Order: C-alpha cells, then structure tokens, then sequence
C-alpha cells in the first residue's frame, strides 16, 4: 500500500494505489483506499484492510452524528482527534491502521496523519503504507507550494506510480482526489502500468 | 501411594500404604490414607495431599448435611456422585483420586473409582503411583466370591507387593473392613507385612 | 521463507516437436525491486535450457557450477549432453548438499541432441527429478501457474500455439503474485531455431 | 489445544448482466482424510442471494446459522427481505465482531442487486470486503483466479472482443476451472455444486469431480 | 503415497499409487514408485522422494557389483541388510520407507524397511500416507498361499483404498509381479481416475500476446 | 545504517557514500571513507557489519592487485565483480560469513562503464543505478523518476545531489557529508565532497 | 477438557435398510494402559436415537448426564413432541462449538445413530464443532482403518440389510483390534430401528494369528 | 529518540526540545512541538511512546486547567509536578501504563523558578538542569562543566546552544531544529528557534 | 514391549510379545523379539527396533568371530559383556535393552540384564514397557527350583498379564527354551494364551 | 570505564579513569588502563579487563618482536592493524575490548581506535568505555587544535572528571599521558574527587 497527501495553493491532493495482498498473493488490484466521509472530508487507508475499513466507517458514523447534533459539519482536526482516540482504546492489541484525514473546514485545508499507536499529526504533506518511502522521494523532489492544479496532479501521479514500480505490495490503479474549498472532486483512476510505460518512453 | 478396595458379599475391604513423600524425602511414614466420609462410607486418598484432604473434607460436609436432610444413611452411590462432581468440576485444578468404598442397605458393599471426574463401579479397584506394579498381580489373583478374610489377605498382599517396588509407597498397611455390623480398622506394621521375592 | 526471499517464477511447456521455457525478469530483495532484467534461464546446449527459481545467490551459483560440470563433461566425452543426462547431473549436484541444499527448484527444457525429441522436467531443492509430458512450473506463484497450465495446455501444440499458451500462462500467473513480474522472457526451442521474446508485461 | 481445523474446499462466484453463479466442491477434509464427499459449501440466504463458505467447517456451520437468524430478525423489524448489498455490509460487521478470535471462513456472496444485475461480494476472514465481477475463494483460489482474470476479464490479451459474459459460457467456465482445480488441489474433488441466481429464482446443478 | 506388498503362493506382488505431491498440491500425476533393485528384486518407495530415489539407486548399484563378482543371483536378504545398515548409519535423517520384495534361491521374500534402519520380514505390508487403508484391506482379505491372480486383485484393492481414502495418494495403480520364472512390471495396472471431457473451451490466436522484442537464432 | 549510491552514464560511473563511522549513538568519525580502490579504474564501496567490511574489502583488494602483478594487465570490472561474488558466496555457508553490502563501479576500455550491485547473500546484478542501506528506500524512486541512459556527468552530479538532499530532510540519520568519486576512461577522479 | 485423562478409541457407524448400527469397544484407556476394560461408550438417548463416544470418558459421562436429563425433561411434558436424531445432532454440534469457543472443549468425537419417520440418521460431531452426516462413520483410528472398508462396501452396494451391515461392522472391529494399539477385544453393538434402540454385548471378534508361523 | 533539556536560572527556566516526529526511518514532521502549556507559567515537555505522550500530557493539561477554573487561582509548579507524578505512578502498576519521560518547568511568585525531572516509572526529582533521551548522555556533562547557579538568561541560551551543537556533530540522529522557550515572572515566552 | 527370561537347573526360558508399534498404530503384530546371538545364546530385544536390531547384529558378528578364534562355544557371560560394552559405549545414542539368556558348559543357564550399559545376573528378568505391570506378579509367583515346564508356564502367564494391560504389548507370545540338548522354539497364539481377570 | 585521546599541535593527550567493577561492586579504584608498549607507543583499555590486558600485552610482544626482526620500531598504524587482526580471529566469541593505540612514528602523531568487532579507525580524537559519551561532550566543547600543553592537560582532566561524576562505572584517579615526538611522558595521577571539589568551588 502506498498513499500520499499534500497541501498546495489550490487545496489538497490525495492519491492511493489499489493493491491488496495476502502473503505474496495479490488478492485484489482494484481495492478502494479512500473513504468519503462527507462532501469535504476524506480518509485514506493503509495497513490492515479490516481495521482500516471498520474504524474509518465508524468515524464516518460519528461525523454524521456530530453533524445532526451540533447542526454543523465536524472540523478536520476534530474528526482526526475522534479517530485518534477511538484507536487509542485498543492500543497494543495488534490493530494495523495508518490513515490520513483530509478536508477543508473553517481553518482552510487540513491534513492529519493518524495511526494505530495513537500518533496524530498535522502537516503539509504525508505518505503512508509500505511504499511510502518511495513516494516521499518523488513527492519531496517535485513539491512546491505554488504548484498549479495540473502540476499537482502530475506530482501525485508520479509519486504513486514510482512507489508501485519499486514496492512489491503496491500497484493496480492510482486513485486521486482534489480537496477544494467547496468540497473534494475525484480527479482520475489511471492504471499504473499505462502511466509507467509512458514515463519510460 | 498405593490404594485398593475390594467388594465382597456383605461389604468392602479398603486398604492403603502410609507414605507421604516430598521428592526423595519421606515427610510422613505413618500416614493414614483411609478417611471416613460417613458412618459406613470410606475413601482412599491418592495424588496431592492438600487436594485429597480438601476434597474429602468437602464431601464429608456435603454428605453429612445430605444425610440429616433425608433422615437416612446416605447411599454409597450418592457419596461417589458427590466426589465425582467435585473431581470433575475442578479437574484442571485438583490432582487427586478419592477411591470410594462402603456399604448401604440398598446395594450392599460397593467400590467406586472417581479418578478425574469419571465414575465407575468395580469389583475391586487399585490406585496411586504404586498401583501400576500390581496390575498383573491383581488380575491373576482376584477370584469372585471372595470372603471378607480372603479380601483382606488379597488386599494386604497386593499392597505389600506394591510397597516393596514403588519408591513413593511404603511404611505400614492401613486396613478397613466395612459391613452392616460396622467399621473395623486394622494396621499391619512393617514386621508383620507379607513377604515375597525381594531379591 | 528463503525460497520467496528474491521471488521469481519459471515454467516449461511441451509442444509438438518443440519446447518452451519462460521466466520472470524481476530481481528483488523482499518487497523491494532492485533490477528488472535478472537472468533466470541459462543455455546448456543449442536446444537445451535450464530455468532456475529461488534464492538469487543460489540461482547464480548452481547455474555456474552446472556450467562447470557440463563443460568438462562435453570436453571429456566428445558430444552434446542429452536432456535426460543433464537432469541426472543436476539431481546429483543438488543431492550432494542433501543437508545444506541450494535454494533453487530447476526446470529443464530441450530437445534430444540427435533425435530432437521434446523433454521437460523439474527438480526440487534436494534434487528429486520429475519428468512430465505436459508442463512443469517452479517459483513463488507455482499454484497460479498450475491453474493456468492445467486449463490452457493442450496436446500437440505447434510452435506458435505453444508460445501463446506459455505466454498467457506466465503473464496471468505472475499478475497474481506480488514478488514475480517486471517482464517475461520466453524461449521457443525448435529443431532448426530458437526464438527469444520479451512480453509486454505489468511493471508493478 | 487448537480451536481451528482446515477442512478444505473451494468457492467461486461470477456476476453476469442478469445472473449470478455461486459454485463449490463437496469434499470435506481433515488432515489427509475425507470426512465426507457430500458436503456442499453454498447456502441459500434469500431468493436472490447465495453465500459460499470455506475454511474451518465448525465456523462455517456456526456463521451460516447466525446469518440465517439475522435475516429473519431484519425481516421482522423492517418488513422486507435483506438485499444482497445489505447482507454484504452486515456480514462485514459480523466478521469484525470476532476480530480477536476470528472466524476462519472465506466468504463469497453471489446474488442480484436492486437493479436486477449480477452482484458478487468477496470477503476476508476479519470482514474486509468489496464488490467484484468474479472471485474465487478457499483451497484452490490461487489456481482459479488467474484463469478467471484471463478468460472473464480478458487480461493480457490483445485485439480481443470484450463480449458480455453469457450464462451459457459462464457455466462452461465454472465447470472447466473446477475440473482443473480437482487435478491439482488435493482438497478439491468429489463433486461440483453450481447455483445459478436469476430473476426466476435459484436453480442448482451437480457435476461429478475426481474422487481421488 | 500408498505402497503395499504381499507374498502369494508362487512369489511376491508389489503395488503403489502414482501421485507425487508438494504439501497439498499435486506435482506429478504419474510418478513411478516401484524401483528396480535387481532382476528378481524390486522396491517400493515412500517418504522423502529424493531419499528413496537415491537410496534404491545406490542399493541397486551395489547389488549389481556384488552379483557381478559372485556370479550368482542376489538374495533378498542381502538387499535388506544393505539398506538397513545404510539407513541406520544416517540415523533416520534419510527419510526412506521401503518395501523390498523379491524371489531368490531361498524363495519369495518381503521386507518393510524404515528410515531409522529397522526392518520387518512379513507376508504382507504397506507404507506411506495411505498405509492404513491398504493394511485394512489386507487384514480383512489376506489368505496364505494365494493364487497369482487372487493376489493381484487383493493388492490392487489395497492400493485402491489408499488412492480413494488418503489425500496424499491418487492417480493410477502400478503393480509388480515377481516369481521364480519371470518378473512382470505392470506400470498402470488400473486407471481408476481421470479428469473431465472439457465442457467449454478457450484458445489464443497467432498474435494474442503483445511482444516487446524478438530474437531468432537459426541452428 | 550506511548509504551507498551509484549512477552509470554513457561513459562514466558516478559513486558516492556517507562518511559516518558510528558507535551505538555517537559518531566516532565524520570523514570515514567507505570506498576501496581495487585498480586504476575500479572502485569498491562496502558497507555492513563492523570488521567484516574492511576485512572482506581488503582481502578482495589484495587479490586484485596480486592479479595485476602476476599477469601485467588488470582485471576487468566484470571479472572483478564475479570474483568478489564468488568469494562472498563461498563464505556464505561457511563458519565465517561476511555480512557486507557492495557496489562495484568500474570502467573498461572495450566494455565501457559498469555498476554492480551485491547484497550480503552474494546475489550479483548489473544496473544503470543502485543504492544500499535505509537511504536507498527514499532515493531509489528519485533515481527512477529522473535517470535517463544518456545522462551527462554534470547532470548526474545534480541527480546525486537531489538524492542526498532528500536524505537530509527525510532520513532520520545524521549524514552531513558524502564522498563523491567518478570513474571514466581517464581513471578514478575525486570530486568535491557534497556536504550540508 | 485441556488434557483428556481416560479416553475411548474408535466408534463405528453404518446406515442400513431401516436402521443404523453402531459399534465401540468397552475400554477406558489411561495413556497406553488399558485401565478400565469394561466400560460402555454407547448410550441410548431416546427411542430413536443412540450415541457412541470416543475420547475423554469423563466428558462423555457429563454429556450423557446432560442429554439424559434433557430427554427426561421433554418426556415430562408429554405433548407429543420428542427430540429427533437430527435435533440431537444439532444440539450436540452447538454444545461442542460453544465449549470450543470458550477455549474449554469437551474432548470427544461422537457418532449419532437414529431412526425416525422411516429414515435412518447417522451424524458425526467432533470437539471443535465440526459436524456432518454420511452413510457410514468411524472416529479416531477407525477413519484410517475402518472407514476405508466401509466405503468400499458402500461403493458397490449403497443399500445393505441389517445382517450385511452387522457382518461388515464385525469385520471392521476385528481389523481395529489387530491394528489399533488402544483397542480392546470386547465391544458393544448398538442397533436402532423402528422397534427402538437395542444394545448388545459384550462381543468378541474371532481373531486369526496364522501369520506368526509365516 | 527525542531530546529534552532544561536549565534553571536565578529567576527563569529555559527549556528546549527537538521538533522531529519520526516514523521508523523517515521524519514525518520537522516542526513538531513537544511542549504543552499547562498554565500561564508552567510548561510540560513530554517524550516517549507514540500515543501515550499526547494522551498523558493532554490529560494532565485538562486537569490543571480545570483546577484553575474551579478555584480561581492556578496550581503552582511544585503542586503540578506532584500531581503529574501521582497520576503517572498510579497507572504504572495498572493495565494501561504511560511510557513517557517528562520535564516540568515553571515559575512561581513566591517559590521562584523550578525544573522537575520525571522518568517513566514516576520518580520525581527537582534539579538546576536536566535532559532526556539519548542526547542527554552527550550533553549532561557539558551542563556540568559550564552551569553556575547565577547564570544569566543570555548566558543560559549560549549554554543551551553548546549542547545543541554537540548533538549536531556527535549524535547519530538528525535533529536540525529545536523549540526554545523561557519562563520567568512575566510568563511563558517563545524564543527564536535554534536550527542548524 | 514385554520381555522375560528365567533361569532353571539346566538352562533358561526366554519369552516375549510380538507387538511393534508406531504411536497408536500397530506396524507389526507378529514380530519375533527373540534373537539368537549364538547356538546356545539368545537375546530379547526391547526399546527402539532399529537400535536393538543394530546392536544384536553387531554382537552376533563379534561373538561369532570370538567363538571361532577360541575354538570353543562362547560363554554366556562373554555374550553379556559384549552387549554391555556396546550398550554402555553408546548409552547416549542407543535406546534399547538387550536381555541376555543362554547356556554354556561352565556356568549352566544364566540370565543377564544389560540395560543402559549396566550388567547384572539374575534368577529371572523382565523388561520392556509392559514389564512395569507384572513386577508385583513375578515377585509373588517366582519360586526357586522351578522346572523347565514350570518356567515356561511362569513366563507365559507373566507375559500374558502384561500384554492385556500394556498398550505397547500384544499379539502372540514367542517362547524359547535353551539347554544343553539345544534350542526349542514355541509360539503361543492369541487363542491359546492364558486367560485371567480381563473384566 | 572512561578513556579519551586527542591530537593537538603539541602531540597527543591520553587520559583514563581507574575504576574496575563487578556488578555494582567496586572491585578496584586504582587499576591501570594504559599499557606502555614502548617509549613512543601507548594502548588504552576499556571493556573486559582480562581481554584488554591479555590482548594488549600480546600486541606488545609482537611489537617487540617486530623491532628485533626488522630493526626498527613498528609504526602506530601497523601496531593497530596487528591488534585489529588479532581480535578479528575471535569475532563473535564475546570478547570485550575497546582500545586506542597512540604513538608517534615517521608520519607524525597517530591515534587509532580498535575494538573487538574489528573496527579500526584513525582519527583526531576518541573516547571509549561506558563514560565515553560524557567525556565527548566536555572534550568537544573545549577542543582546539592550537591548544597549549597546559590547556590540553586541563581539557583531558575535565573530560574524565565529569565522566566519573555522571557515570557510575567510572571513577578513582585520572591517569594522563602526553605523547611527544621524542616519546610519551606521564603527566599526572590526580584523584578525581580532589579535582571535582575544586571545580565546584
């Protein structure tokens, strides 16, 4: 698994690969590693698929309940804090979940990294999963805060593509989103092999 | 530890050795392994001393209350069932076999084995660490229709053979004969024990 | 497991008067890929090839030691080694390290030097040969290869049909195996020619 | 003492435009022996949903009875039959409830969705699931999946018409792949049970496999 | 693997299945498990295939040297002694379970050799993972001094039981009949199992696979 | 963890390595050279277990030098790489195995530039570019994205700087200085050290 | 339990025309020692159901007591409803599974025989909760030694009579005594038909030791 | 490993900490703040196990803030330190123990400046200067050699820089930036970050 | 496995069961555990089949050469010493007891126990896993001055009692009587075995 | 144990503490942790006392033998290489020895660090033993290559003193040497407690 996220001048880019595995066996090449909590809130998944899917859906439930009760959409920081506290109750029981909470509330764009250990950090850019180190290299070498939308899409597409090329547990399709002030939009779903061949041309 | 109980027309004969050991050291060489649960019901303890004593005391208490409630001498089967239940319920915690032998007015003299929670009635029963060495002997010597005197002899011989071979057994032989008339104890000291091939 | 440390898949297929041998081209340590053109299939004659899958270091050692023995064997006796004889040579070589074996499961594919009769076999790490009349697979995705071969393999296939069969078997088999891929090389061994092709494969 | 046992078996589901197939072998194994040659792995949930379960047979029996009870409970409180998708989502939570003493079952749901199209949901033991077009689970799943990728998904093929999968062709594919899996996987054999789910209802079929 | 042997009125009959597996996957659907030791002595192998194969080849090679020097037919007892002395040397590390059967000057003989070096001379035996099924058949129907055809039938049934009851065994049934006169190696005496007749079909054309590069070398 | 990196160009091989010699939590040396000159046009970068690295590298160096003295001409990069692999492979199953990771860079008159990758299990692989250690995980993808087969040496140095800068900001280890060398047809040339 | 003490070996079960036959030896083993050689491992549940148990005898006695009370409890009602063979098999399956899920199993492998509404029932229930039904069954060592003989006869003659099934069962017992080291040559043969449950024994199998002179 | 450091002066307490948030071999954050404001004149620096640090620190912070809301006045540094120790000690033998190392710095009107040291086993100790992590091993002796009880705040910053510079060249970890704060009678003041 | 050897004025009586086991499966139900080392010297094998067979063959070979060198029938003590040396030398590797019984012209019929390298001469000896159950029986039944016929009966009974109790013992009873005249074998099949209390 | 060594303009300074321990028990406060191999060659010891004493004495023997044979004093680099190779033959057998080889040959002053693992490094300054981290702090903060002899003695005295103050396994007396072109000279043997009290005054 490779997932990344970075904030630039025109919002937040979120990109993931779609490979799931069981040992050396590729169980799926089309798994969805982004949950859509609401129109301006997203969550990435990496680690144990059952843990990620279950806890991120439970966060979505609480976010929806938060909205109904307080009559407003939960902030990115509060949503990430909710998840952080939820998984801290099972610390040490071998949960495996590394996720990013991306959205856009009243304090502009927001990106948080949350993991099963209880780590919770706000930042400008993050990468998780087994192919994260490879993604960091590409992302960091081509990141500029004044990147244009098309340029930001390319960087995201490149970072993930290269991670799938080197990391055995990453691959399939790159799914990318773009968090904007009026909500997120799904950018593309490009097969990483199509991309890689064109990059080597 | 070697324990034995034999059935005979009219009652039972229970017997055991008197050795309590702690590794290679004899902590008690004259211990009585035969405990009375009721007026006409006895039990032979084997395995862990603390466990056997804890269970026997528990059963005696339960049977005592039972006896008074029903206003009638308890059945030997009831005593065995009371022991079986305790032994089965705490099978992972306890490590002792409480052999059950006695006499009641319903089914005469009965011998029950309650090792590990399992309950079975037999003509004669042997238990403890020294019982393994006398399995062949009791199988070849036991004959149906044995009289009380013959049962005590059979019991004495078997236990004596086990005591000489088993390091965890030894000392004297405690003997008990239960019948309608009552309970009659007997102790066979070291010098009066049956002699066999000890060479 | 030591056999999956570097990954890799090798398979041999029998056709009508022709043999096919294919393998993946990935060389990686655990989850990390290092190169995408690691040689796993080595020539042991004009129409004799050996495919090796398993620990990369042992793949290279065994290949080199086998070459050493084959060269000497082909200098001593003045003739090209027969496919069956090579199998025994390899089995003997693998059995020598019975209690400290080379981590590699070889597959041999070729045609008899004088009769041009198709021959394929596979050996386990300690050297237990297994001659078949259809196909032999070896590697981290052997189960996937079995499925593909079992349903795709047909008797008496011609050079073109055999190529398509083994290509489809390998391609689809390595796509379900995370540590096998990065290209596929296929060798088609015929009486008068050898055709080497690199397939268009997934590089993830 | 181990509370699990591997009882073998393979399950496959295929989704079509107006149908769903769920098939499995009938061998029940333990160690190197056969318990019985007549133990199918597909259960009927509703009139348009079937579940294939493989793995530890103890958990397969218990899980199918728990799902059957939850279907009735849902019907009693909602006055409708659970849809294939709702069953999939509920199964996920049931499997995750035992996340620290997990059911050793590989589930594959096959049925029709609300629009009447074939649907297939695949599951891992702790509940992670997704909708697929075709999926193989259990003992010989790694032998069957690649063939399905090439024959149904048309992977690795050039200049090939991607014609929609007919029921007829789907049935021949299922029988073929199970025959091939019976040759290689020791746990797969005896007989093949195929359940076809269409709008007319569910019809079963049984094809013999190798007994050895 | 299911292997068995039995002594009949005029000789011995060996039998075995033809399935070789890797853990729980069939690798070979037709492997020969009845190895040649000498002209009138054969051996069935179970356990580690590589060990059984190398051990019997070694025993056969050593028996040949002995026969060449003595100029006489090899005794079955010489073979079992050579095998057990070798196996005992390796202390069971050489996983070879053998069933040696042959007819020498002293008559028909059958032995069961184990990995640690122990041996058993018996009228009928069985080894392998399907050894219990085959033994069951033997115990129920074996009679002393059976006719050649009656023995074959029994042996076939014994092997058959292992093929259908044991997951480790399968395929065909191989038999080997040895008497004072000749030896009949019946590779594939019965084929109780086979695959389907193929309901559907799938094929590729002469360009279904995208090729990146090509190199043709004429010979 | 130690860092090694190699980039092969049309007619040159550029290599670099960290200069940190560490003892538990302290850096005992900050100018440590992990490169060993085997010949006029061959460099051997070796990292790994303490002791083993220098022992194996010097053992190889001595034999390569001996080869040149015995025959007059030097061993080619390819031959030297295989000689190294063979030696490392032979000790793998022996009582004293060398736990070292290597990069063999060299230039041959007829074969051209070459860069070899060798892990501790003696698996030999030729490559256009390679890296060793934990730093390779964060730099290999950067090489993948910018490396081209016709890359000029001036551009290669720029590419190497990108990798080194990535380590500076992303890697948890303190590797402030790297040795930089280049091998072409004129031999081994020392380049300005890249420091931060 | 965690560690079974006294255990019983194989249990055989064969379905026949109008009934089910079940056999088991009367031995209670303590390790490799034949301690209790006269214990019954077959229990009559009700008029149409019988049960044979292998494994820990104490657990078998506990199940017998719990099953016996259930049959009694239901009989007190006298409402015309009685547990069928299938219902007993289902209950046992649930009981074993629940215990297995609490990591405190009942160390037994049971065979359920029964006859209700002109239909014979033969079910298997192990300690892990694994349950199924077939034409013939054999627990423990019987699966490798007796099951193959039963299946061989059922492959050629799917439906056999009471006599044929009885003769077949006796043939298996003899083989079990020969090859099973935890077996004893004193068994019981339980038969369930429309008339009810009948338990015969103690029986013995005629053994042949002609191979000793060979 | 995380680095914490405290230096108490005549009427002020100077504290600093690294800003690295690491995940295995990569630095996920380089501006991480390990200081938690408990009150107007109290700072709590906490390092250690992921999750535990923030959970324990925020738990303490909430109770200290609650105390001020319930009574009007704030808790003194000494009282806050003992409150923290008590809480950490109570969980030590419980099912969920906090694996955190702390430095509690604060200023009291009548008691003056104070710096407390607390390890994961809840042993509380008052000290003129202290440090936490692997960096303390290379910096504690520097503090020993230059620290004087009447050290001025300007000189204390110089002393802290010496310690930070020592880590830069001797420590194997990459800790390029540190948060620097000071607590006197006018409250908590943020100082320019010390970076390299 | 249960083995036994008894001395009598003029020779010895050696006997054993015929069960070879592999866990719970009987791999050989008619195995002969009595092996002849020399014309008048026999040995009863117990423990590991491979080890016992390896040692017996080794001893037979050594004794054969010894016999030819000295041109005289070997002594029973020599055979026991040859076995004792092998058993002691490889005590950490071997796991089998080779009971030694025979007859020579110097010391008549002698029975030697060579378990674990230790050598001792006894009037009668019992070994194997089933010997533990008959210790009491042999101690109470053995009487000095037993005739050959009485020794065979004693041996038969003891082994039969052990076979019925021990799971590792069973099958038939192999019997051998050694005396000056020669060696006379005898096999007691399942149906002709002595019957005792089997209830 | 704390030992240090640094090269400055006027030669090489070598300093050590004198504590030996067995568990928490102080076995000695007067152990000698510098071997004098010859007039211009010294070796420090830290780690296992029996290993250090034995192998450093064996190096001394070889150095003396080297002199007799080649008719010249062995160089610092060759002496350190000898020790390095000697202890590399027992790698993995749990030897414990961390030493510094200091001297002055034809290539000026020389300082090498050699340990039981086979590490061998040339350098300007080094510190070994359990109190090495503390010594490094002091030494590095006060080191200048143009230090005067008296200043170099002070730095050495300070580094060791402070290490004994913080490190429980260090203490006793500081023994210091000064390697010069014409050979080494023993500077002092000051009790660390006397020093520490004066430093706190």
């Amino acid at each position: 698994t490779t997932t990344l996220a970075f904030k630039f001048q025109h919002g937040v880019i979120v990109a993931v690969d779609s490979r799931a595995t069981a040992g050396n066996y590729i169980s799926s090449s089309r798994v969805n590693k982004v949950i859509e909590i609401n129109p301006s809130l997203l969550g990435t998944m990496s680690g144990c698929a059952a843990d990620c899917q279950y806890w991120e859906r439970l966060l979505a439930k609480e976010c929806r309940l938060y909205y109904l009760r307080n009559g407003e959409r939960i902030s990115v920081s509060a949503a990430s804090k909710l998840l952080s506290n939820m998984v801290y109750q099972y610390r040490g029981m071998d949960l495996s979940m590394g996720s990013m909470i991306c959205g856009w509330d009243k304090k502009g764009p927001g990106l948080y990294y949350v993991d099963q250990n209880g780590t919770r950090l706000s930042g400008n850019m993050f990468s998780t999963g087994s192919g994260s180190t490879y993604a960091y290299g590409v992302m960091d070498s081509g990141y500029q805060p004044s990147l244009s939308p098309e340029e930001a899409y390319e960087l995201g597409r490149r970072a993930i593509t290269y991670a799938t090329h080197r990391d055995s547990y990453s691959g399939g399709i790159i799914n990318m989103y773009h968090m904007k002030e009026d909500g997120w939009v799904k950018v593309e779903s490009t097969d990483v092999n199509e991309l890689l061949h064109q990059y080597q041309e | 530890t070697t324990i034995m109980a034999v059935e005979f027309d009219g009652g039972v004969v229970v017997g055991s050795d008197s050795r309590v050991s702690a590794g290679e050291a004899v902590v008690n060489r004259a211990f009585n392994k035969l405990s009375p649960l009721h007026q006409h019901i006895y039990c032979a303890l084997s395995g862990s001393a603390a466990d056997a004593q804890a269970m026997a005391d528990m059963a005696a208490y339960q049977l005592e209350l039972h006896g008074l409630e029903l206003e009638e001498p308890p059945l030997v089967l009831a005593a065995a069932n009371v022991v079986r239940n305790i032994s089965y319920k705490y099978r992972e915690d306890l490590s002792a076999h409480l052999m059950i032998a006695g006499w009641d007015r319903r089914d005469g003299g009965q011998v029950y084995g309650t090792m590990g929670g399992m309950l079975t009635r037999q003509p004669f029963a042997i238990g403890g660490s020294g019982s393994t060495y006398i399995y062949g002997y009791v199988d070849a010597a036991y004959k149906p229709g044995m009289s009380p005197e013959e049962c005590r002899s059979f019991t004495t011989n078997a236990i004596a053979l086990a005591m000489n071979r088993d390091g965890s057994s030894g000392g004297v032989i405690h003997l008990v004969t239960i019948t309608a008339a009552g309970v009659d104890y007997q102790v066979i000291l070291g010098n009066e024990l049956p002699k066999f091939y000890d060479e | 497991s030591i056999m999956s440390y570097n990954g890799g898949a090798v398979m041999a297929m029998k056709g009508k008067n022709c043999v096919a041998i294919a393998a993946d081209r990935r060389f990686g340590i655990q989850a990390q890929m290092v190169t995408t053109d690691f040689q796993k299939i080595f020539p042991m004659g004009d129409r004799l090839y050996i495919g090796l899958a398993g620990l990369a270091t042992d793949v290279q050692t065994v290949a080199q030691r086998l070459k050493f023995r084959l060269n000497l064997y082909e200098l001593k006796e003045g003739r090209q080694i027969k496919p069956y004889t090579l199998m025994s040579m390899v089995a003997n070589l693998l059995y020598e390290k019975r209690f400290g074996p080379y981590y590699t499961e070889p597959v041999i594919a070729g045609l008899d030097p004088k009769t041009f009769k198709p021959f394929i076999c596979s050996l386990d790490l300690i050297g237990c040969p297994m001659v078949t009349d259809d196909f032999v697979v070896s590697g981290t995705c052997s189960e996937q290869m079995y499925g593909m071969c079992e349903s795709l393999w047909e008797p008496n296939m011609d050079p073109e049909h055999l190529f398509e069969t083994i290509s489809q078997a390998m391609l689809n088999a390595v796509d379900r195996d995370a540590v096998s891929g990065m290209g596929v090389i296929v060798h088609i061994i015929e009486k008068d020619k050898i055709t080497t092709r690199t397939l268009k494969a997934r590089m993830d | 003492f181990s509370p699990y046992a591997f009882n073998g078996g393979t399950v496959l589901a295929i989704a079509g435009e107006d149908f769903s197939i769920v098939a499995s072998d009938t061998r029940l194994s333990e160690g190197f022996s056969i318990h019985t040659r007549d133990s199918p792995k597909c259960y009927k949930l509703t009139d348009k949903t079937v579940i294939g379960c493989s793995g530890f047979h103890g958990d397969c029996l218990t899980l199918t009875k728990i799902i059957e009870a939850r279907l009735k409970m849902y019907k009693h409180s909602n006055n409708k039959t659970m849809t294939t998708g709702a069953i999939a989502a509920m199964l996920s939570t049931i499997l995750y409830s035992r996340r620290f003493f997990p059911y050793y079952v590989y589930n594959i749901i096959g049925g029709l969705d609300e629009e009447g199209k074939g649907a297939v949901y695949s599951f891992d033991p702790v509940g992670s699931y997704q909708r697929d077009s075709f999926k193989a689970g259990g003992s010989a799943s790694a032998m069957l999946q690649p063939l399905l990728d090439n024959q149904v998904g048309f992977k690795n093929m050039q200049n090939v018409e991607h014609v929609p999968l007919s029921l007829d062709r789907a049935m021949r594919l299922v029988k073929d792949v199970f025959i091939s899996a019976a040759e290689r996987d020791v746990y797969t054999g005896d007989a093949l049970r195929i359940c076809i789910v269409t709008k007319e209802g569910i019809r079963e079929e049984t094809v013999p496999l190798r007994k050895d | 693997t299911t292997i068995a042997g039995l002594v009949f009125r005029d000789g011995v009959i060996l039998g075995a299945d033809t399935r070789a597996t890797n853990d729980s996957v069939v690798m070979d659907k037709n492997c020969e498990k009845i190895h040649f030791i000498a002209p009138k002595i054969y051996c069935c192998g179970a356990g580690v295939a590589a060990d059984a194969e190398m051990t019997t080849r070694m025993a056969a090679s050593n028996m040949e040297l002995h026969s060449l020097s003595t100029g006489r037919e090899p005794r079955v007892t010489t073979v079992t002694r050579l095998l057990r002395q070798t196996l005992f040397r390796y202390r069971g590390h050489v996983g070879a379970s053998l069933l040696v059967g042959g007819v020498d000057f002293s008559g028909p003989q059958l032995y069961s050799v184990h990995p640690h070096g122990s041996y058993s001379r018996l009228p009928f035996t069985a080894l392998g993972s399907g050894q219990d099924a085959a033994l069951a058949v033997l115990e129920d129907r074996f009679q002393p001094n059976m006719t050649l055809e009656a023995a074959q039938e029994l042996l076939v049934e014994a092997i058959t039981a292992g093929i259908l009851g044991d997951l480790g065994s399968g395929g065909s049934v191989d038999a080997c009949v040895i008497t004072g006169t000749g030896a009949k190696l019946l590779r594939t005496l019965s084929s109780p199992t086979k695959p389907t007749e193929r309901p559907s079909q799938y094929y590729f054309a002469p360009g279904t696979t995208a090729v990146q590069s090509q190199t043709v070398k004429p010979l | 963890m130690e860092y090694l990196i190699g980039i092969q160009g049309p007619d040159y091989v550029l290599v670099a390595s960290d200069q940190v010699a560490a003892s538990s939590i302290v850096q005992m040396k900050d100018d440590h050279d992990k490169m060993f000159k085997m010949s006029e046009k061959i460099l051997l970068l070796c990292v790994g277990e303490a002791g083993d690295t220098v022992q194996f590298a010097e053992y190889i160096q001595k034999n390569v030098q001996l080869y040149k003295m015995r025959n007059g001409y030097e061993l080619s990069p390819t031959a030297a790489a295989n000689f190294t692999r063979r030696n490392l492979a032979d000790c793998l199953r022996s009582r004293t195995p060398y736990h070292v990771n290597l990069l063999l860079a060299g230039y041959d008159e007829h074969e051209g530039p070459a860069l070899y990758y060798m892990d501790y299990l003696a698996a030999l692989a030729k490559a256009p570019f390679a890296a060793h250690g934990y730093g390779a995980f964060l730099t290999l993808s950067i090489l993948d994205r910018y490396y081209t087969p016709t890359i000029s040496r001036e551009r290669a140095v720029e590419l190497l700087r990108k990798c080194l800068e990535e380590l500076q900001k992303r890697f948890i280890l303190n590797l402030p200085t790297f040795s930089v060398r280049i091998i072409d047809k004129n031999g081994i040339h020392d380049l300005d050290n890249i420091s931060f | 339990t965690q560690n079974p003490m006294v255990t019983g070996t194989s249990v055989l079960g064969v379905k026949f025309e109008g009934g089910v036959v079940i056999a088991a030896d009367m031995l209670g083993s303590y390790g490799s020692l034949a301690r209790f050689r006269n214990i019954s491992r077959i229990m009559r549940v009700n008029d149409s159901t019988m049960l044979g148990a292998s494994g820990d005898y104490a657990d078998f006695q506990y199940l017998k007591q719990v099953l016996g009370q259930m049959v009694i409890d239901e009989e007190l009602l006298g409402d015309g409803h009685s547990y069928s063979p299938r219902a007993i098999h289902s209950w046992l399956t649930r009981a074993m599974y629940s215990r297995r899920s609490k990591m405190n199993p009942l160390w037994n492998t049971m065979v359920i025989g029964g006859y209700a509404d002109g239909e014979s029932f033969l079910g298997y229930v192990d300690m892990l909760g694994v349950a199924y039904e077939a034409p013939s069954l054999a627990t423990g060592y019987g699966a490798y030694l007796a099951q193959p003989l039963l299946r061989e006869v059922l492959e050629k003659q799917p439906v056999l009579s009471q006599t044929e099934a009885r003769e077949l069962v006796e043939r298996c017992m003899r083989v079990l005594y020969y090859r099973d080291a935890r077996s004893y040559n004193r068994f019981q043969i339980a038969t369930v038909t429309e008339k009810g449950v009948e338990i015969e024994g103690p029986l013995s199998a005629e053994t042949n030791w002609e191979i000793a002179h060979m």
